[PDB]
Order: structure tokens, then C-alpha cells, then sequence
């Protein structure tokens, strides 16, 4: 709390007033229902372990000292996430999607949430900010990728008192576009399985650079249908995994 | 050994969009056969496993070039 000194303008602290520009943010929902028989375990937040193939966090890449022709590059590689928690673990694996801060889940019965997403101006972290070229660009690449399976890790759960950074972001419906990749998911310790996404404005909706996906999965029953995911979980009961 | 009742399944429902260049690619298996819808599934070197629409050539190459070395 001490201190003070800080500006403005940085991302962080506000909103931009660059009209041609706008954060976009990432903001996805699972709702994972277990099945009638995997022991109880509502110990979520059990751990959560960042990766980035080659983007590391320096810059080395691999480092290829060797040219010869191969320019594969271009796109920036992946990031994924090995959130363990209630007796499962959910993989994740962005790619030229926003940045994601925010980690939490909750348990409730059977079953149990989780939600990853970009953090909103003026929050305490970083938010990059970009224009509608760049942005229409990134709305189309951006792809997700999900892989659950089956844990059971009886460690305790590491949370943080600190409440869940949003990202102003809701989840109504909007246009669709295919953002959710592959997902597999072993049935083994997942009855049913609900998705669902939306990149956009974090400061201010945008419409064009709005949009959204989902499916929904109910014992081996998939189906893609757009629907109001407002409420497919009460982000009241989430908390940040850390 | 008993074999189980009717195991669920482990199918692929959809692809990526993005085809992850060989580097980001040392291994690979297929979905089943359970599911009148199976495809190509490949592995990577930071995530894990990601479904592949087999009605790509690319993805066809990518299996065979793995089939040698």
C-alpha cells in the first residue's frame, strides 16, 4: 500500500485513449462433471505448472544457430497449463491468444469449474494493448486446446486470499468462431464436460472484435449450440489457484 | 482377465486449426475405432496430445514422415 508514484497511461493503470486500439482478452469456462463412481476430491488449486515451447521467457528459441532454409517460425510457438485439481487434471495450450493471468477454480458436489482469463485495466498487471488489424488478425489464429484426464494427487490445495482478477469480459452471445481446438477428454473420470470462450475488448465490447465459441458435453452427447454462458458457473466461488 | 463392460471412448470431437510444424512434433497415435468419426492425433513437445482432421495432405505427410525416421 506505501508509495504512490506511478502513472497513468501504462496499461496497467487505465484503459488507453488510443481509439484505434483496443486490449483484447482471453476469458474461458469449464464446467467438469465427474462421474458416479471417482472417489471424492474437492482439494482444487492443487498446483499449476506455465510452459511455452521455445518462447521460454528470454530469448533464445531453441536456439538454432544454423540457417539453411527452414523458416517454420513466423507465429509464435504455444502456452500451456498443468492445472491440477479436484482428482483431475485439465491440460490448456493457447496459441496467438492473449496472455492469460488469471487462475482459479471451485468445487461444488460432483463437480468442479475452473476459469482462465486475461486480467482488465487497472488491476496490478500488465495489459497489452493493440489495434483492430492486429486484433481481427489474432480473433481468427487464436486456438485452445484441451486435455483432461484423470488425477489423483491427494496434495493439499495452494490458494490465495486475494480475490479473482476478471476480465470485464461476459459471456452472452455473440458471433461464433472457431476457436476451441482439439479435446479429448477420458470419460474414465469425466461424465460431462461443458466449454466455452470469448475474446474481446476488455475495456469495452467492440461487437466485430467480439466473438465466441462452446460445446457441450453430456456422457459421450457433443454438440456445438451458442447459449448464454453467463451463468454456466458461479464465478462468486472461484479462487485464484496462484 | 474379464474385460470391462462398455469402456466409454476416447474419440476426437474436433481438430486444430493450426498445423504445429515438425519441430513441435516427435511423436503421434490414433483415436479408436468406437467412434464412426476417428482422425489422426499427434503429440507435441509442450502440451500433449491434439486431434488432426486426416483430410489434410499435410497431415498425411506428417504421419508418413513419422512412419521412417
Amino acid at each position: 500500500m506505501p508509495a504512490s508514484l506511478q502513472q497513468s497511461s501504462s496499461s496497467s493503470s487505465s484503459c488507453t485513449e488510443e481509439e484505434n486500439k483496443h486490449h483484447m482478452g482471453i476469458d474461458v469456462i469449464i464446467k467438469v462433471t465427474k462421474q458416479d463412481q471417482t472417489p471424492t476430491n474437492d482439494k482444487i488449486c492443487q498446483s499449476v505448472t506455465e510452459i511455452t515451447e521455445s518462447e521460454s521467457d528470454p530469448d533464445p528459441e531453441v536456439e538454432s544457430e544454423d540457417d539453411s532454409t527452414s523458416v517454420e517460425d513466423v507465429d509464435p510457438p504455444t502456452t500451456y497449463y498443468s492445472i491440477i485439481g479436484g482428482g483431475l487434471r485439465m491440460n490448456f495450450g493457447f496459441t496467438k491468444c492473449p496472455q492469460i493471468k488469471s487462475i482459479s477454480e471451485s468445487a461444488d458436489g460432483n463437480t468442479v469449474n475452473a476459469r482462465l482469463s486475461s486480467v482488465s485495466p487497472g488491476q496490478g498487471k500488465d495489459s497489452p494493448a493493440i489495434t483492430h488489424e492486429e486484433a481481427l488478425a489474432m480473433i481468427k489464429d487464436c486456438e485452445v486446446s484441451i486435455d483432461i484426464r484423470c488425477s489423483e494427487e491427494e496434495k493439499d490445495s495452494d490458494i490465495k486470499t486475494h480475490p479473482v482478477l476478471g476480465s470485464n469480459i461476459s459471456h452472452k452471445k455473440v458471433s461464433y468462431e472457431d476457436i476451441i481446438g482439439s479435446t479429448i477428454v477420458d470419460t474414465k473420470c469425466v461424465k460431462n464436460l461443458e466449454f466455452s470462450v470469448r475474446i474481446g475488448d476488455m475495456c469495452k465490447e467492440s461487437s466485430e472484435l467480439e466473438v465466441k465459441d462452446g460445446f457441450k458435453y453430456v456422457d459421450g452427447s457433443a454438440s456445438k449450440g451458442a447459449t448464454d454462458d453467463t451463468s454456466l458457473i458461479d464465478s462468486t466461488k472461484l479462487k485464484a489457484c496462484v | 482377465a474379464p474385460m470391462g463392460s462398455d469402456p466409454p471412448t476416447a474419440c476426437c470431437f474436433s481438430y486444430t486449426a493450426r498445423k504445429l510444424p515438425r519441430n513441435f512434433v516427435v511423436d503421434y497415435y490414433e483415436t479408436s475405432s468406437l467412434c464412426s468419426q476417428p482422425a489422426v492425433v499427434f503429440q507435441t513437445a509442450a502440451s500433449a496430445q491434439v486431434c488432426a482432421d486426416p483430410s489434410e495432405s499435410w497431415v498425411q505427410e506428417y504421419v508418413y514422415d513419422l512412419e521412417l525416421n
